[PDB]
């Protein structure tokens, strides 16, 4: 149905901006843990 | 960077408001008796 | 008591990059969720009858599951004669 | 009444007119009384927990504490160490002032309401009324667990003091 | 200590104390068996509870 | 600092759904029969 | 030969006036019950 | 080995400790609390009690709950992909299926959460009393949520998680059980309000009795969690309490165990006597009376009052509480007082 | 039979209550 | 026979058993690549 | 000194006198069924199994030994309703004498291993330290339980080289004790079928024979020895309590929900039975195929057995009881004498009534007649000034069909009243109330009370296990922790491991 | 009143009998 996607849409950009803000901060983490 | 008194402040107008919202629907449409 | 190690919660909700992400992540969630009441999405996933859904023009008669193993198709009758 | 079963009358009564379970007082004093109890077992257990041994198995650990010693017979540092990990540590307290204190503080501020709650039903100030509050599109009342416990007042109400009524309305 | 005829029979019985195997030992093959245990109690469990019906296996006084 | 912990889990499994669900009551204080 | 896992036994007189208080006020409770 | 090598990161120093309780408390107390939540928040109990009981609907706070599947189910365990519910979510919800789902995953989040207390406990290097104490809450689950609808015909009658449906549960054991009358509960009541007593007393005492130990009119900065000296004094607090009220503590740690002991003994005693109502074994009469009263239409006490008051809540709340039964009074059948 | 039960019991606490206080074990320090 | 109802207890079990299984596959890998000095 | 709390604890490291006070506890047991069994052969009515069986006497240890075979008595009576049966020694009287012999064997037992405490045999070969190997003797104990657990099945229940065990119709009206062949299939898991309690005994037999001669020849993991303590003598204490609990609950369950090892005929009923009217449903069944036969009404009711219709009665509902209500229910309702018959309900239209019956929960219940659809006709009205359905208005009158008051009816409103009181209760009967000097108050059967027992006492183990439980494993400081313990142990990211001092970063 | 003829013998056993065990503790404390 249609309203799945209307629902999970703003949390779906939620977490692709927050992913970008702290992705060059995130990646690292796992370089100094590897 | 942000004065913590500051977030405090902010986040407790946000509960007294979210708060009152749910107050406010007690006496309009469901639930409302009427 | 010392510290465990993690980052202190003072700190990072005193930051920007945090408020810079959250001004967004939790607004969307808030929104999301808005839209899952909204739409009517909630009546539906969880079975919650819609305010007109309770009982059919003419009936007081509570529909009440009578039995145990055929209580699936039982509620599924009652949804029916709606 | 100064009585036993006179007391538990009191109590049903007094619910059949005032409705003092949905009265935030009342569930204020629960909450002091069963707070009350859960850190007095809390306290107890913690502090039994971290007595530092000065007996051996045969005999109590009560005799590892002499009337006026200046030393503690626990070791606040330990107890603290636990049940700051129970949960985290933000949520215990390395005070023995400040946790004393709130050991006085919960069970007395919540008895204080629910004193209040009686002496301000006293002048019929009832509890949350939301009988008939659910309401569907037509006009139906869509019954919640607040109208069975009306009905259960109902019960109450009309056989309390059977012959003490002469008019329609429990006003005394 | 006294010694008795009967406790000088038994006497092999009582003299492997604090033996134990090396590392974890049959510790795995316990913990199958401790799967399959906890399996059957789940089995008989629902069919009290009817949860699990089978055929040939009415749960009632009627049998 | 780390930044992503047990910690970090623990919060965000009550902190997203709560935000979410406050939206949702939000949502249903406009509901009219 | 005695047996060394004797052990004396005690019950100082602050556990005597607890255990009889709590005797005697279970005795109090129960005992409209055992009338009936 | 793979073992020690988890064990060492299940037990690692963290602002939340995990440990091999974890693996089970966590997620079934993260479950048994979101189940409520999410009940609360959506799913109704129109199929099964014939109530509203969401936030959707209408509910408010006091008034929400995650209601019992309804009493055709039986003790049915109600798995989602049980012969019930048969996979489906939606049905599941409308069945009750939560109810069970709370109970049960919160009946194995308390033994995660005691383990948790023992683990701890173990690691830190102090007795595990505070676990022991923990049975007297769990002792109350087991025989309240499990233990009694067990007993009775089904999960219908064991309470509803809501604080108005809570408040149905006190209300019905006193018109059907009389559960005041019961002497395990009685002492019950003292365990709690002992306890709340002790543990007001002793806070009291200990802050009125504190040392100086700083020049501030607030003591609570004249404390150090690693000083050797008590903080208050016992010589004092135990001339004090002997004077006003007679009797008095010597001894901190028998006031401590003793603190420990009063409100978990009230606890299991209260248990005891669940067990009992879940076979209908109440401490509902007393004979000898009730031979005095229907010989003697003179002879009245506070007993065969109260009894009438039951009468009537069984009466008046039966035919709505117990929808199931298809009751049906007849106005003229309804026992009733004069005027009301 | 029943009432003399009752206040026998109750007359036993009273006169513990005088023993528990007056005659207790004394603490010392 | 495989009644519907013994179709249910064997999806349960493997419903469980995948459960469990991914949570040690998870902590055990985790165990792995964060040891304590 | 010792607390009186912990006097018993002096057995804890002497194996002989630990001996010698479980020999005693062994002793008191069985000296309690001996005199329970005695007591109970001094006050039981065996002259009807029908309307005064064992489990409205307040009979407990009585069906037990009915249950495994004993049903006959040295008066020459058996529960069954038989006589001139020769039972031989093993009669209630001979059992009882059984236990009670057993019960000083026991004792003298006790004296030995008491004063003879220091034997060679709980003494270690190497360091002189008394001691016992728990793991060998959990195989030898466990090898033994096995052996009997088959012995038990194999012989006893199937009739083999034994009396088989007590077995009956689904709803008891034709049991006896008979040999049971064991049921091997999946309705063997099936609690209603005997023939799975012969096959469990069997198969789980066989299980605990292979399991303790395991136990006996491989010793236990190093690991698993020091996790689980088997050097301390209080795990086992917490783990059998455990265990322990673990069966009281189980029976409690199959006590209250019925099953095969809980026959109706010498428990009683159950409140399920009344809750779906079990008996009400067979009963009408075989009304209904009488009438289709072409016998008269009066006819088809008075070939239902009493049997039958007592079982549809409330006041053999176990859930019925109270708490200090103590006795047999012969001392509530009175001694069952006569059934009188079904109760027949019919307005002033001819049209029959039915007379809703009284749930468990309802210590008190309204009187109310319904139509075959569900619809009031008439009741027992509480406020008469506005009645409009009493039993004056609508013309109620009973019939009986059946019992000793067949073919008679009542048109006296007063008289009518009454029966319908006593037909909330389900089928009538005439009690003998003044042999007890009855009370009129109901009383649960031995079912309700074995039920209450063991689930309070499985829930007070269930602490037993926690509090045993945690006295093996912080063995090392129940006198207390350690009285300098480092502060840097317990204060948070000191170490990357709670507890471990080597792994402080 | 018609109560329980065992009620009297009954509580006074669960008096006498718990209480005499806790006397007779004391007794032979204090003469140690
Ligand atoms: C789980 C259920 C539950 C719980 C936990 C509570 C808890 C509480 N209820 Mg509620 N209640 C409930 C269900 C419950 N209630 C229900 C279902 C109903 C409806 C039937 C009611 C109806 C109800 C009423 C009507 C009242 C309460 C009150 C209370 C409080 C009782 C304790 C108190 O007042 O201490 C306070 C302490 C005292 C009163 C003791 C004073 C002692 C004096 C100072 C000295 C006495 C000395 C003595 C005579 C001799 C000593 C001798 C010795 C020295 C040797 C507490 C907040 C009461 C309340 O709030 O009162 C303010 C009250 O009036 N409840
Ligand atoms: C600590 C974890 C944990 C625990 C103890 C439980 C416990 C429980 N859950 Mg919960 N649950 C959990 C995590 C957990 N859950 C998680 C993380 C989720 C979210 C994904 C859920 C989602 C969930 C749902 C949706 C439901 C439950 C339900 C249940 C109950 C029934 C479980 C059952 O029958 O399992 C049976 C399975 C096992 C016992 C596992 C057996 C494993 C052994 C090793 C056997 C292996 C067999 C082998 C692999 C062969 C497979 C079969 C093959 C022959 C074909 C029970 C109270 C039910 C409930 O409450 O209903 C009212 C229900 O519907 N849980
Ligand atoms: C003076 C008033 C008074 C008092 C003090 C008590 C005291 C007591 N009553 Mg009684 N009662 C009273 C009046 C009173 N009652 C009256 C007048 C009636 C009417 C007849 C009743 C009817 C009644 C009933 C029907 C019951 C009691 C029970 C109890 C016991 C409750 C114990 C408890 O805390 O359980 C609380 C529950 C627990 C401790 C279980 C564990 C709970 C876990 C730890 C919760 C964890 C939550 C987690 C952190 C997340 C939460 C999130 C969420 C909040 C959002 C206690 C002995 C109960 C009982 O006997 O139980 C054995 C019971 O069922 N009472
Ligand atoms: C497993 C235990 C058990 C069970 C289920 C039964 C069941 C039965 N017995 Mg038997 N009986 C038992 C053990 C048992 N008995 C034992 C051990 C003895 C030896 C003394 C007897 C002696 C006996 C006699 C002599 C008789 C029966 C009879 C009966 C019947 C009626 C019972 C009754 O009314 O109880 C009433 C139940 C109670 C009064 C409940 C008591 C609750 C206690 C007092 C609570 C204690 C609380 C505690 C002190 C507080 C703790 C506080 C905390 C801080 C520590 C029934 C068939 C009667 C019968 O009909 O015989 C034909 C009869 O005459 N029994
Ligand atoms: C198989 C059962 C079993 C056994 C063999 C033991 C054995 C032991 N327990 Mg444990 N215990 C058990 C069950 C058992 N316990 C259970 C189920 C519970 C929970 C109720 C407890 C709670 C418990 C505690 C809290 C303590 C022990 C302690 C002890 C030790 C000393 C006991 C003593 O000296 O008592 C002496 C007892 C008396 C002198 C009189 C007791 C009288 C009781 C309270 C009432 C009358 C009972 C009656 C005579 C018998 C009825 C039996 C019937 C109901 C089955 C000993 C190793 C102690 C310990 O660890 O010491 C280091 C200790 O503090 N136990
Ligand atoms: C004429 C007639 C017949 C009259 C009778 C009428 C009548 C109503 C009789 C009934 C009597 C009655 C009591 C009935 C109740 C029966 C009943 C409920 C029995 C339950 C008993 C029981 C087994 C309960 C189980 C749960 C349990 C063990 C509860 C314990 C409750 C309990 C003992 C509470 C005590 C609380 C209390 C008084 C604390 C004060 C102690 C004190 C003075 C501390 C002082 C102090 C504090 C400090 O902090 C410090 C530092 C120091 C140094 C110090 O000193
Ligand atoms: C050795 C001496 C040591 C001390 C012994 C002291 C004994 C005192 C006992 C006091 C209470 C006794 C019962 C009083 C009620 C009574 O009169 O019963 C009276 C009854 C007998 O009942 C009688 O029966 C007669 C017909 O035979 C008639 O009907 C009589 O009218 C009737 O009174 O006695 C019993 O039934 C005893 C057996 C009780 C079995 C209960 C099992 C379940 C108990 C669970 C308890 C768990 C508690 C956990 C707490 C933690
Ligand atoms: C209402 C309840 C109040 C509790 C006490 C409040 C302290 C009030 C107080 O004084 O706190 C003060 C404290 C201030 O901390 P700081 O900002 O100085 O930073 C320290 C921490 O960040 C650690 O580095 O705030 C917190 O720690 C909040 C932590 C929330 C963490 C939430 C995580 C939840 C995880 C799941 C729950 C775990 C339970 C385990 C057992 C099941
Ligand atoms: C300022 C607000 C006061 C609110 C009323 C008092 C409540 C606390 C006192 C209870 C007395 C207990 C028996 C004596 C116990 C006793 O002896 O305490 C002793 C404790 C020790 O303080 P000090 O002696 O060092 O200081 C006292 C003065 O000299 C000021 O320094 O006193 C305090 O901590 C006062 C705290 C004031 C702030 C308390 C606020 C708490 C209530 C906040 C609102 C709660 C609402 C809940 C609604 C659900
Ligand atoms: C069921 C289920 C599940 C689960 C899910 C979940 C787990 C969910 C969760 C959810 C959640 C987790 C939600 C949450 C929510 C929260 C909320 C909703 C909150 C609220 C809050 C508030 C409202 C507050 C209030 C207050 C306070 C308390 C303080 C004071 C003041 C105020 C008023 C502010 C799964 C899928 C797994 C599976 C299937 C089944
Ligand atoms: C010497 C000798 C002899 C003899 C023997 C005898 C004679 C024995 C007996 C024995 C006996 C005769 C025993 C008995 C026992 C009993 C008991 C042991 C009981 C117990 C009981 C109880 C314990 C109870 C409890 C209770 C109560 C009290 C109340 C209710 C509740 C209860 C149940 C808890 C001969 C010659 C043969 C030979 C050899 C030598
Ligand atoms: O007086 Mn005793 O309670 Ca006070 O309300 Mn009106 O009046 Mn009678 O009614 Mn309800
Ligand atoms: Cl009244
Ligand atoms: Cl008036
Ligand atoms: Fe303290």
């Amino acid at each position: 149905d249609w309203r799945v996607l209307v629902v999970l849409l703003p949390v779906l950009l939620a977490a692709g901006w927050a992913v970008r803000n702290i992705l060059p901060y995130a990646v690292k983490q796992v370089q100094k843990l590897l | 960077r942000i004065p913590l008194w500051i977030v405090a402040t902010v986040a407790g107008m946000g509960v007294i408001v979210i708060v009152g919202l749910f107050f406010y629907g007690a006496y309009a449409g469901l639930g409302s008796s009427l | 008591a010392g510290t465990t190690g993690e980052r202190p919660f003072s700190d990072i909700i005193t930051s920007v990059r945090y408020w810079v992400i959250h001004s967004i992540t939790i607004p969307a969630l808030f929104i999301a969720g808005w839209l899952f009441v909204s739409t009517g999405l909630a009546y539906d996933v969880f079975g919650t009858p819609r305010p007109d859904s309770y009982y059919a023009q003419e009936q007081r008669s509570i529909p009440l599951v009578t039995d145990r193993f055929e209580a699936k198709q039982q509620v599924e009758t009652f949804l029916e004669q709606l | 009444p100064l009585g036993i079963s006179g007391t538990f009358n009191f109590m049903i009564v007094f619910q059949a007119e005032h409705n003092i379970l949905m009265h935030p007082f009342h569930q204020l004093g629960v909450a002091g009384v069963f707070g009350g109890a859960l850190f007095c077992a809390m306290h107890g257990s913690l502090v039994t927990s971290s007595l530092i041994r000065e007996t051996t198995e045969t005999e109590s650990a009560n005799y590892g504490y002499k009337f006026g010693q200046e030393e503690e017979t626990y070791n606040i540092v330990a107890a603290h160490g636990y049940f700051g990990r129970l949960i985290f540590q933000y949520a215990s307290f390395n005070n023995s002032r400040s946790l004393h204190f709130f050991l006085a503080a919960w069970p007395v501020v919540g008895v204080w309401f629910t004193a209040l709650g009686i002496s301000t039903m006293a002048f019929n100030l009832n509890g949350f009324n939301f009988n008939h509050s659910v309401i569907d599109a037509k006009g139906n009342v869509i019954n919640t667990w607040a109208d069975i416990i009306n009905r259960a007042n109902l019960g109450m109400e009309v056989m309390h003091e059977r012959n003490a009524h002469n008019f329609p309305l429990d006003l005394a | 200590a006294r010694r008795t005829w009967l406790g000088d029979i038994l006497r092999p019985l009582n003299s492997e104390y604090g033996k134990v195997a090396p590392g974890w030992g049959t510790t795995p093959l316990m913990a199958v068996f401790m799967g399959l245990f906890l399996v059957f109690l789940l089995i008989i469990l629902e069919i009290y509870n009817s949860t699990l019906i089978l055929d040939g296996v009415n749960v009632s006084w009627k049998a | 600092y780390p930044i992503f912990t047990v910690r970090w889990v623990a919060v965000h499994t009550l902190a997203v759904p709560t935000i979410f669900f406050l939206g949702a009551i939000a949502a249903m204080q406009f509901i009219q029969r | 030969e005695p047996n060394p896992n004797r052990q004396p036994v005690e019950l100082n007189r602050t556990s005597l006036y607890l255990g009889l208080l709590l005797i005697l006020v279970l005795a109090l409770l129960f005992s409209s019950y055992f009338f009936n | 080995g793979w073992f020690d090598i988890l064990d060492d990161w299940l037990k690692r120093d963290r602002f939340v400790f995990v440990g091999w309780s974890g693996i089970l408390l966590f997620p079934c107390a993260y479950l048994a609390l979101g189940g409520w939540l999410t009940g609360t928040t959506f799913v109704t109990s129109w199929y099964t009690h014939g109530l509203a009981s969401s936030y959707l609907e209408g509910c408010n706070f006091l008034t929400v709950a995650v209601s019992t599947p309804a009493n055709s189910m039986g003790h049915s365990l109600l798995l989602l992909w049980g012969p019930e519910a048969q996979g489906d979510f939606t049905r599941w919800c409308q069945l009750g299926g939560l109810w069970t789902f709370i109970a049960l995953h919160g009946a194995f989040g308390l033994i995660g959460f005691m383990l948790r207390q023992f683990e701890i406990a173990r690691l830190v290097g102090v007795r595990p009393y505070n676990a022991i104490a923990f049975s007297a809450p769990i002792a109350v689950f087991v025989s309240v949520f499990l233990i009694y609808p067990l007993g009775q015909s089904s999960w219908f009658f064991a309470p509803s998680f809501g604080v108005a449906a809570i408040f149905r549960f006190l209300l019905f054991f006193q018109g059907f059980h009389n559960w005041t009358l019961n002497p395990f509960h009685m002492m019950g009541v003292a365990g709690v309000l002992g306890g709340a007593l002790l543990c007001a007393i002793h806070g009291a005492t200990v802050e009125n009795t504190l040392f100086q130990d700083g020049e501030g009119a607030s003591t609570f900065r004249a404390f150090n969690p690693t000083q050797a000296e008590e903080t208050y004094s016992m010589v004092t607090a135990n001339r004090f309490w002997s004077q006003i009220f007679g009797i008095a503590f010597s001894n901190k740690r028998w006031l401590h165990f003793f603190m420990l002991f009063v409100p978990v003994t009230g606890l299991w005693m209260s248990a005891i006597g669940v067990v009992g109502l879940a076979l209908n074994l109440r401490s509902y009469d007393f004979i000898s009376q009730e031979i005095r009263a229907a010989e003697d239409p003179e002879f009245e006490t506070f007993y065969t009052k109260n009894l009438l008051l039951n009468e009537g809540i069984r009466a008046w709340m039966a035919p709505q509480d117990q929808p199931h039964e298809n009751f049906v009074f007849p106005e003229e059948v309804l026992p009733r007082g004069n005027a009301l | 039979m029943e009432t003399i039960t009752y206040v026998f019991i109750f007359a036993c606490i009273i006169a513990l209550f005088f023993f528990a206080i007056f005659f207790r074990e004394p603490p010392r320090i | 026979t495989i009644t519907p109802s013994l179709k249910g207890f064997f999806i349960g079990l493997l419903s469980g058993a995948v459960v469990l299984g991914l949570t040690f596959a998870v902590l055990i890998a985790i165990s792995q690549i964060d040891k304590v000095q | 000194g010792l607390p009186w709390y912990r006097v018993h604890t002096v057995l804890i490291n002497d194996p002989g006198r630990l001996i010698a006070a479980h020999l005693m506890h062994t002793a008191l047991v069985a000296g309690w069924a001996g005199s329970m069994a005695l007591y109970e052969l001094a006050t039981f009515d065996p002259s009807d199994p029908v309307l005064n069986p064992m489990w409205r006497q307040g009979m407990f240890v009585l069906p037990f030994m009915a249950r495994l075979g004993v049903t006959g008595s040295w008066s020459g009576w058996s529960i069954t309703g038989e006589t001139g049966i020769d039972p031989g020694f093993w009669s209630f009287e001979g059992v009882a004498l059984a236990h009670i012999v057993l019960s000083g064997l026991l004792f003298l037992a006790a004296c030995w291993h008491w004063v003879y405490w220091d034997l060679e045999l709980f003494r270690d070969p190497r360091t002189g330290e008394p001691a016992l190997d728990l793991p060998k003797m959990f195989g030898i104990h466990l090898f033994l339980a096995g052996l009997l657990c088959f012995g038990f099945g194999a012989f006893h229940l199937t009739g083999l080289f034994g009396p088989g065990m007590w077995v009956s119709d689904p709803y008891g009206l034709t049991g006896s004790v008979q040999p049971v062949a064991p049921e091997w299939g999946p309705d063997g898991f099936n609690p209603y079928n005997p023939g799975g309690v012969v096959a469990h005994h069997i198969a789980a037999g066989i299980v605990g024979i292979i399991a303790g001669l395991f136990h006996i020849l491989v010793r236990p993991p190093q690991r698993l020895y020091k996790a689980l303590r088997m050097g301390n003598i209080e795990t086992v204490l917490s783990s059998s309590i455990a265990a322990v609990f673990f069966a009281a609950f189980v029976v409690a369950g199959t006590m209250w929900y019925g099953s095969a090892t809980t026959p109706i005929e010498l428990f009683g009923p159950t409140r399920y039975q009344w809750d779906s009217s079990y008996f009400q449903q067979e009963i009408n069944r075989r009304v209904q195929a009488s009438l289709a036969s072409g016998a008269t009404l009066e006819e088809a009711w008075s070939a239902i057995p009493e049997k039958l219709a007592f079982y549809d009665y409330i006041g053999n509902n176990p859930a019925k009881g109270g708490l200090f209500r103590t006795g047999p229910m012969n001392k509530g309702d009175g001694i069952a004498q006569a059934w009188k018959g079904h109760a027949v309900f019919r307005n002033k239209e001819g049209e029959e009534l039915f007379v809703r019956r009284m749930p468990a929960f309802f210590e008190s219940f309204p009187v109310i007649l319904t139509d075959k659809n569900g619809v009031v006709k008439a009741d027992i009205p509480f406020r008469r000034a506005e009645s409009k359905y009493s039993f004056e208005q609508q013309g109620v009158t009973v019939s009986f069909y059946g019992g000793e008051l067949n073919g008679q009816t009542f048109t006296d409103p007063p008289t009518v009243k009454s029966y319908a009181r006593k037909a909330i209760f389900g089928e009538i009967f005439e009690f003998d109330t003044e042999t007890l000097n009855s009370d009129g108050i109901f009383r649960t059967s031995p079912r309700g009370w074995f039920t209450f027992a063991h689930a309070v006492f499985a829930l007070l183990f269930f602490f037993g296990h926690i509090w045993h439980g945690a006295r093996t494993l912080f063995r090392d400081v129940f006198s207390g922790i350690d009285p300098e313990l480092s502060p840097e142990q317990v204060e948070w990211g000191f170490y990357q491991k709670v507890g471990d001092v080597t792994t402080r970063r | 009143m018609e109560v329980n003829q065992l009620g009297l013998i009954a509580t006074a056993l669960f008096v006498l009998v718990p209480s005499v065990f806790l006397i007779i503790l004391y007794v032979q404390t204090e003469s140690q």
